[PDB]
């Protein structure tokens, strides 16, 4: 490959799948012959760097290497060490403008299935919002066939038709089996009142429907509510429905979960959940019973209500 | 554009002059005063950015002719005036005016000029005494002006471009220093005779390697192409008629031994290569060791004296890539071709220098040759790499004798025949470089002033070889090990290896055709270690075996293993201990040099039976300066790069900013900052080249972006080892802390810096600790110091060290306050350790756990004998009466350091205008007036809630206002519209900025109320009034 | 076994075995258990810390055998318990929950049968209080050395001891020590509560003296005659001295080797200390009030008859 | 499926059967025009979703309830 590269002149290498050429055996957990020592793969990529390396600093031209993998940190370190990389675009998502442009061109890829009645798909975005593009192929050839006996005539996708597919078909491919249940109270579906619902709604909303206005202003992006909660009512319902804002990547934690005696007990909880969080992209985080988790131990009691704290 | 050039009686102020048939080829009546520009071809990687020159229009020069004034450039008429350039002409004569212009004049007419109090007759003076008219006259940046007089100190930020006073300040320097008796610009002084300089009959002088290299398009006379090629030397002033015969003459003095026959030319009048000096390449110095005083006389001969050697008998010389298959094809083929495409005459006792490219490698080609013409390919593709001598050995001459140096080799009746090898040593880098003259992957130069061991292994080699050149054979070896990874271990083994003028073997483990796999081979690799080591020994020169990451085929036991895991490790040992002890009976003088990555991995047997030790460190700063100065140099940068557009640094940068900020960096991040500013500054450049624009003359690195850089080094070596980063906290991001400030810097920077001066004394002070209400910067300082310095930053967030089992403190504590020791400099960041660490009297049930981390935690911090590796620890805390003994003023860390409630009058100012950074505001209403309008009792933080909701309220009303806007638009156009379409079709700039004009600020004043009262102020005022127990 | 080794020929009763330290401060002793290493040739192994516990219980017991292994295979050592408060608590029903076996391996093998190792227990704690009867006993260890603050001429003696700042035969005043050596006076007008408190005190007055001469060097030379006032009848903007940096950064460029100075206090560039730069920091020397632990020193000198 | 518990020589078997398998479903549906393929598992978990894309349906099929028990009985009694 090198040597080829070489003659051919200005050239560019593509490497796909590269942890099976390069990966890391696993990042396996205990270092037998793995604490001085390394698996064959980076006996490989040391190799590679060397040879490249000795060609790079001939022509700053002639050669480049692309890497396509996983996840920017799983791939073998050593290939970050010696100052190899220098970007890191990932391909995050599809967004709701592109998908229903690409949605379009899959329903027009093969086996024409001629659109649809009335809609043009932006509405139809509503429920694909987690979907990727291979899910919208897939969806697209489940959505074809299920029309295609349904109604004995061809070529008429109907609003019905297709909303019943995804009550089930669930491609979900990043999401395992099943990983919900909650769909009960919608954003506009206001249980009890609004009396202050402005101010959640103010905090909520502003940041995506006047988004550039918070950047040319250096703020910290405020946040943070307390719901004042005496009835011992409410915020069951309010928050699940601020969630149903749809707009987000909701979490769920309560606060007499995290209590366990075991002295440990806010390690593993409290850091597992806000890495979690840091899993997800950014959202909201429900707490509840602060009469439990935070009582005011005043530099008194010190007890291990201040280890979680 | 070719043109041909002249050197005028220079007034350097004159103008140059504009050939007709230029004026023509780019004649334009509205601008009869083009300005041209030049390319200077002179000895040099490349050619000098290019001078933007003034010129008056002259009919008289022939074809492509053009002159300019001599002593413009220092160099007089009475030298060899170069009779070619290159020429462009400027793009619509688009040049900008400088920004700013420094002068530099001497005390005596500095001051006879400011004498004078109208600063407009010193304008006049620079017409009256320098001709110089605005406009018309282009400057630059450091050019003497005169000899001991007038100069330009500094053109910025370009270096060239037009000048008006109505612009340009035209700052004046006084030269108090009498410095301009030495800066004059006279290349040439009139020597006091050319008689009894010497005798024509015998002069001395010391040859030297020429710097760089040089080609028959740049040399004045004009020798064939397929012979005289090759050999060529280059002489300095009238030494060239002392010898009686001219520049273009052939000599062959020699100081000892045979004649060597040489083309001696003048030096090209702009050079700056040392004078009273004989210049040669490589070639010809490689033959004569030491000596370097040259005998030299007239010595001529009437052309070639041998006109056939019929058969010649070369021989290659033993060395490390001049004996393997892969190599063997394309040494022949490229020893072929160069005997082939050119005559010469060749000597016994003489060396040929081969270059060619490794890389070309495995790759054959089929039909360039012998089937085919003789001119065949373009080097430009072909290119080189890598150097090999071929010892020219015996010839067949005839019935002629004793004068050997002429033998040739006609392609027809000769041919070339191989003798096996021979044995000769490579000339000493400290009297000549080759690497510079060839342009291959460089060496960096050491310097055993300030690299202590470097100092030390190049002794050891030093003493190694002349020992054993005496009677004494040395079984010197040594191995090199570090702490960190990628210091740079062979490196320093090439260097030595180069510097003492010895050979070396250079091996790789890791390349070896096996691992350490588990059926028995560790006889194949062991065997293919030894059999492609030994090859060149037998005609080796003093010579080293460099083994890299001997680490990983020297496994050690005990982790889980196999009967062949011992086995195998048992028989690495052994054969790895034979095979080296042998080594030193098989040859004498010849040292192993050994690499390692984890000395505590090396197996025992091993590390006794290894003669020396040297630990190479990560570097200091002393020794950045040192580095940065060598990958920043003209050279450095200029090797790597294709377009003929050069690169240089603005002469404006900081190495002190750079050694400072590049703190903690490896050599090979250093490379990687460096790189990174090249190609920022090339987009940049052609970000620029969009427009017909400026400066199209070369990029340059300038500060801003090279310091930019240090932050994506640190990240990525963050990324590397220990993964969290942080968000920028510019120092002035907070005020109003002044004493505390002071005392930082008290511990911090003052102790930290200047060591030169600061003793630097037996125990230091280990730590800051913060403490005081909530509120009041003190987790923002650590932001800061994050942001600021180049400490890195490790930390734990609380009770990020408890854990679930028993032994807690292993499982974190231990690992990550050992790894800030392993860490270069770096802070430990500590919150909230009233829950941390417990006072141990208040004991707990439980288990205890308190008890056992604070002790471990003690264990680790205290004492710190042998230990102040910059381990600063700094923390807060809220309330520290619940603080161990820890606290107990050892200077473990017992720097207490009070925040708390500002002072009333303009300290609540300096936050709001410190919050108020990046902030804007655009009135009348000056930050006097809020501070004055708050109510005293808030505080700290409160201050950016106030901020924080006038904030909110205004981005409020300009929502409102958009509300409104949108509305009556929607009304009026686009009858169906929301958001995207919307923004996307508005286009606003005047209001964007968002100003709040007031009001928010007055009903902030209303809405924010003390987030802490005074029955809360007074739970923190009665510690504050324990002062810690005094 | 350096001095006494030809009256040593054969001691009928086996050698004494050990040393516990304590101090009812932070244990200044510890230097002393770090000093005596260098001071008496022998190697030294320690216990930091707590470091012999483990999660797996079938490890802590492992440990401490081969940690004796390790020290009566280095046969002249002095084995170190850094605080042996974290680990020889009083003996009970599982006051620590598990693992607490390792107090009977400790107590087996401080002498059990073999008695003289050759190695020493050496050993430092502050609250040995929380150490027992179990363990301490003169067939055991038990020789009990209490540490007290240096009354008096003892502030004096280790005032003296640190100023005199002697190492590397080289610079051996390394604290450029104040030329009268007027002590007596300092010494007493500060109070002192330890003794790393007096090198705190003594650390900083050298750092102010760095301040007072860092800050006047360069303005010593100001006062007399001002440098580099490049001026040139500035004009349209006012750089007059903002010009100052980009004028220095290039107007100078000298180089120096081998440079020496010698109206320095006795090294290079060094700023003596001086009598009123400790003086004025007798108020910033801080106590940390604690007596009582004088009286919780009180229980093991009862226990002492004398 | 795949797991840490397996040597990742076996996987990268599973990996080429898993593959092989999948591309040979599509083969016949270019060899073959009209092939209709049925599967059958016995639980649904255990092969991974690189195979279960290419699904077009699936069918939880339940134990029978009272009414097909009904029927199913007259069946196996039937002469
Ligand atoms: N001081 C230095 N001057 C110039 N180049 C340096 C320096 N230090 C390191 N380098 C560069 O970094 C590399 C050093 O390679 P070397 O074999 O010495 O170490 P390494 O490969 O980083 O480490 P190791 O062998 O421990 O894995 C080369 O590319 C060299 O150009
Ligand atoms: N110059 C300044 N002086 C005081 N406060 C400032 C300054 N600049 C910013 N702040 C504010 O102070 C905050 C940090 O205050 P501080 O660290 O004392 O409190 P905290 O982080 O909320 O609490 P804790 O200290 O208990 O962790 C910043 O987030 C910012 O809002
Ligand atoms: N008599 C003494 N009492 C207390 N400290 C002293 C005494 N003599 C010297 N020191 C100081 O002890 C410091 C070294 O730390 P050392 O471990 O000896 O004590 P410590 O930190 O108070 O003890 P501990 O390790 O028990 O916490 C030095 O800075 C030294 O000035
Ligand atoms: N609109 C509503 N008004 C009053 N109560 C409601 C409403 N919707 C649900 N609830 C009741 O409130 C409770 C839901 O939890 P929540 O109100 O948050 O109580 P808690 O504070 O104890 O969680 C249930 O009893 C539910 O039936
Ligand atoms: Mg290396
Ligand atoms: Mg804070
Ligand atoms: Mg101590």
């Amino acid at each position: 490959w090198c040597s080829f590269c070489y003659w051919y002149g200005p050239s560019l290498i593509v490497l796909d799948n590269v942890e099976a050429l390069f990966g890391k055996p696993q990042a396996n957990d205990g270092d037998p012959s793995n604490n001085g020592q390394w698996d064959n793969a980076s006996k490989l990529l040391n190799f590679f760097i060397n040879q490249v390396t000795k060609i790079f600093n001939k022509d700053n031209k002639r050669i480049r290497v692309l890497f396509s993998g996983k996840q920017k940190t799983q791939i073998n370190p050593l290939l970050f060490d010696k100052h190899f990389v220098s970007e890191t675009w990932s391909l995050r998502a599809p967004d709701k403008h592109a998908r229903a442009k690409l949605l379009e061109y899959f329903f027009s890829k093969n086996q024409i299935m001629k659109l649809n009645r009335d809609l043009q798909f932006s509405d139809l975005s509503l429920e694909t919002e987690g979907f990727s593009p291979l899910d919208l192929e897939i969806f697209t050839e489940k959505i074809f066939y299920d029309l295609q006996l349904e109604r004995d005539c061809d070529n008429v996708v109907t609003r019905e038709l297709f909303s019943k597919s995804l009550s089930a078909f669930t491609p979900s491919a990043l999401r395992g089996v099943k990983l919900t249940k909650e769909t009960n109270i919608k954003w506009g579906d206001i249980g009890a009142l609004a009396n202050a619902k402005d101010v959640l709604l103010e905090t909520l909303e502003w940041p995506t429907k006047y988004e550039p206005i918070f950047v040319n202003c250096p703020l910290r992006l405020r946040s943070g509510i307390l719901l004042y909660g005496y009835p011992g009512c409410g915020k069951t319902l309010l928050a699940s429905a601020v969630a149903q804002q749809c707009g987000l990547n909701f979490i769920s934690v309560k606060g007499p979960e995290i209590l366990n005696k075991f002295i440990g007990a806010s390690e593993q909880n409290i850091r597992e959940l806000f890495e979690r969080a840091q899993s997800v992209k950014p959202c909201i985080l429900f707490f509840d019973e602060f009469d439990s988790i935070a009582p005011k131990r005043g530099h008194d009691s010190t007890g291990v209500t201040d280890r979680v704290v | 554009m070719k043109a041909s050039l002249t050197f005028s009686l220079s007034g350097i102020y004159a103008p140059c002059s504009i050939s007709r048939d230029i004026y023509l080829e780019y004649g334009d009546k509205k601008a009869e005063c083009l300005y041209g520009t030049i390319r200077l071809p002179q000895y040099g990687p490349g050619c000098t950015p290019g001078k933007i020159v003034h010129c008056v229009l002259d009919d008289s020069l022939p074809f492509c002719s053009i002159v300019v004034p001599s002593k413009l450039f220092g160099f007089m008429p009475t030298q060899p005036t170069m009779d070619f350039c290159y020429f462009e002409p400027i793009l619509d004569n688009v040049v900008p005016v400088l920004d700013s212009v420094t002068f530099l004049i001497n005390e005596q007419l500095y001051s006879k000029l400011m004498d004078l109090p109208q600063e407009m007759q010193q304008i006049q003076f620079l017409h009256y005494k320098y001709n110089i008219n605005s406009m018309e006259t282009v400057v630059h940046s450091r050019d003497i002006l005169t000899s001991g007089l007038c100069q330009i100190l500094n053109c910025s930020p370009f270096p060239q471009g037009l000048v008006d006073f109505t612009e340009t300040q035209l700052i004046l320097v006084n030269d108090t220093e009498q410095k301009l008796s030495a800066l004059k610009y006279a290349n040439e002084d009139e020597e006091y005779a050319l008689p009894k300089i010497g005798t024509n009959s015998a002069l001395s002088i010391d040859l030297e390697s020429l710097p760089c290299t040089i080609s028959r398009d740049l040399l004045r006379p004009a020798p064939h192409i397929n012979d005289d090629n090759s050999i060529y030397a280059f002489t300095d002033a009238e030494t060239l008629l002392r010898l009686d015969v001219t520049s273009g003459s052939f000599i062959t003095v020699s100081n000892m031994g045979c004649v060597r026959l040489v083309k001696l030319f003048v030096l090209l009048l702009p050079n700056g290569f040392k004078k009273r000096t004989i210049y040669a390449p490589p070639k010809i110095i490689a033959s004569f060791p030491d000596c370097s005083v040259v005998t030299i006389s007239k010595s001529n001969i009437g052309h070639t004296d041998i006109p056939i050697a019929n058969q010649v008998f070369i021989s290659r010389v033993g060395g490390w890539l001049q004996s393997q298959k892969c190599f063997q094809n394309i040494i022949l083929t490229t020893l072929k071709k160069f005997f082939s495409e050119s005559k010469r005459i060749l000597c016994q006792n003489d060396l040929i220098p081969i270059a060619f490219d490794s890389s070309m490698a495995d790759l054959n080609i089929a039909e360039e040759n012998d089937e085919s013409d003789d001119e065949d390919e373009l080097g430009q593709y072909y290119k080189n790499d890598s150097l090999v001598w071929f010892f020219v050995t015996s010839a067949e001459l005839d019935c002629f004798s004793k004068d050997n140096s002429h033998f040739i080799i006609d392609p027809n009746r000769t041919k070339l025949i191989t003798t096996n090898i021979t044995n000769r040593r490579p000339l000493p880098l400290s009297r000549s470089n080759l690497q510079r003259y060839y342009g291959f992957a460089e060496t960096f130069y050491y310097d055993l002033h300030i690299f202590p061991y470097v100092r030390q292994l190049v002794n050891i080699l030093e003493t190694s070889f002349n020992c054993s050149q005496r009677g004494i054979t040395l079984n010197a070896s040594v191995l090199l090990h570090s702490t960190t990874n990628n210091v740079g271990k062979a490196t320093m083994v090439r260097f030595a290896s180069k510097y003492l003028g010895i050979h070396l073997l250079e091996i790789d483990c890791l390349s070896l055709t096996s691992n350490s796999r588990q059926l028995d081979s560790t006889s194949k690799i062991i065997g293919y270690i030894r059999a492609k080591c030994e090859n060149v020994l037998p005609y080796a020169s003093p010579a080293v075996i460099f083994l890299a990451h001997l680490d990983s085929i020297l496994l050690d036991v005990n982790a889980n293993q196999d009967p062949e895991a011992i086995k195998l490790q048992k028989s690495i040992n052994f054969e790895m201990s034979k095979l080296l002890d042998d080594f030193t009976f098989k040859f004498p003088g010849t040292t192993f040099v050994g690499s390692v990555n984890n000395i505590d991995n090396v197996p025992s047997s091993f590390r006794s039976h290894m003669r020396f030790e040297i630990l190479v460190p990560v570097p200091s700063e002393a020794q950045r300066l040192r580095i940065f100065q060598w990958y920043l140099s003209s050279h450095e940068l200029n090797r790597d790069v294709q377009q003929k557009v050069p690169v240089s640094y603005m002469d404006n940068i900081s190495f002190s900013s750079l050694s400072s900020y590049s703190a903690g960096l490896t050599p090979l991040d250093i490379k990687s900052i460096v790189e990174t500013a090249r190609m920022t500054a090339t987009a940049r450049f052609y970000q620029e080249s969009k427009k017909c624009g400026w400066l199209p003359q070369s990029i340059l690195i300038t500060q801003e972006d090279l310091s930019k850089a240090t932050s994506k080094a640190r990240n990525e070596f963050s990324v590397s080892i220990g993964a969290p980063q942080i968000p920028n906290v510019t120092w002035d991001d907070i005020g109003g802390i002044d004493f505390v400030k002071g005392e930082i810097l008290d511990t911090i920077d003052m102790p930290l810096k200047h060591p030169e001066l600061f003793t630097s004394g037996m125990k230091k002070r280990s730590g800051i600790l913060f403490y005081g209400p909530p509120g009041t910067g003190k987790t923002l300082m650590a932001k800061a110091i994050a942001t600021n310095f180049s400490l890195n930053f490790f930390s734990v967030k609380g009770p990020e060290l408890l854990n679930m089992y028993i032994g807690e403190s292993e499982a974190n504590v231990r690992r990550v306050f050992q790894k800030a020791r392993e860490a270069k400099p770096c802070v430990i960041f500590f919150d909230q350790i009233d829950s941390v660490a417990p006072k141990r009297g208040n004991q707990g049930d439980s288990g205890g756990v308190m008890d056992r981390i604070v002790s471990q935690l003690l264990a680790e911090l205290d004492g710190m004998s042998t230990d102040a590796d910059g381990v600063f620890v700094i923390g807060a805390t809220n309330r520290p009466d619940l603080l161990d003994e820890a606290l107990l003023r050892p200077g473990r860390f017992d720097k207490l350091l009070y925040l708390g409630i500002p002072d009333t009058d303009t300290k609540q100012l300096n936050i709001l205008e410190a919050l108020t950074r990046k902030f804007v505001l655009d009135n009348d209403v000056k930050l006097i007036e809020l501070a004055k309008l708050c109510p005293f009792n808030y505080t700290g933080a409160d201050f950016y809630a106030l901020c924080s909701d006038a904030m909110l309220n205004a981005m409020s009303r300009i929502a409102r206002m958009v509300e409104k806007k949108v509305s009556q638009h929607n009304e009026l156009t686009g009858e169906n519209i929301s958001t995207r379409r919307w923004f996307d079709k508005i286009a606003t700039k005047e209001d964007t900025k968002v100003v709040v004009k007031m009001e928010d600020f007055l009903k902030a004043q209303e809405q924010l109320t003390p987030s802490v009262s005074r029955a809360e102020l007074n739970h923190y005022e009665a510690v504050r009034a324990n002062f810690e127990g005094a | 076994p350096t001095k006494y080794e030809p009256i040593f020929v054969n001691c009928p009763l086996r050698l004494r075995s050990g040393i516990l330290l304590y101090g009812y401060p932070g244990c200044g002793k510890t230097l002393l258990a770090s000093a005596v290493a260098q001071q008496c040739g022998l190697n030294f192994i320690s216990v930091k810390g707590p470091e012999i516990l483990n999660k797996f219980i079938g490890a802590s017991e492992q440990n401490i055998r081969e940690l004796f292994e390790r020290a009566q295979s280095v046969k002249p050592c002095i084995l170190f318990f850094d605080e042996f408060d974290s680990i020889a608590p009083k003996r009970g029903h599982d006051s620590t929950g598990v693992t607490d076996r390792v107090v009977n391996q400790l107590l087996t093998q401080m002498d059990g049968a073999e008695g003289l190792d050759g190695v020493y227990i050496l050993a430092a704690t502050s609250r040995p209080d929380l150490i027992d009867s179990a363990l301490l006993r003169p067939g055991r260890l038990d020789k009990s050395v209490i540490c007290n603050i240096p009354t008096e001429s003892e502030r004096l003696d280790i005032l003296q001891a640190i100023v005199n700042s002697k190492d590397k035969d080289t610079g051996q005043k390394k604290f450029a020590l104040e030329k009268n050596a007027d002590l007596k006076l300092i010494a007493e007008k500060t109070a002192g509560f330890s003794g790393a408190d007096l090198q705190g005190l003594c650390y900083n007055a050298y750092l102010k003296s760095v301040h007072r001469w860092l800050s006047a060097a360069d303005q010593s030379e100001v006062v007399p005659g001002n440098d580099n006032i490049e001026y040139f009848s500035i004009n349209e903007h006012g750089r007059r001295e903002e010009n100052r940096l980009r004028l220095k950064t290039l107007l100078q460029q000298d180089v120096v080797h081998e440079t020496k100075t010698s109206t320095s206090a006795a090294s290079e560039l060094t700023a003596v200390v001086t009598i009123n730069d400790l003086l004025e920091a007798c108020q910033e020397t801080k106590p940390s009030i604690s007596t009582s632990e004088l009286v919780k020193l009180r229980g093991i000198y009862d226990r002492f008859q004398k």
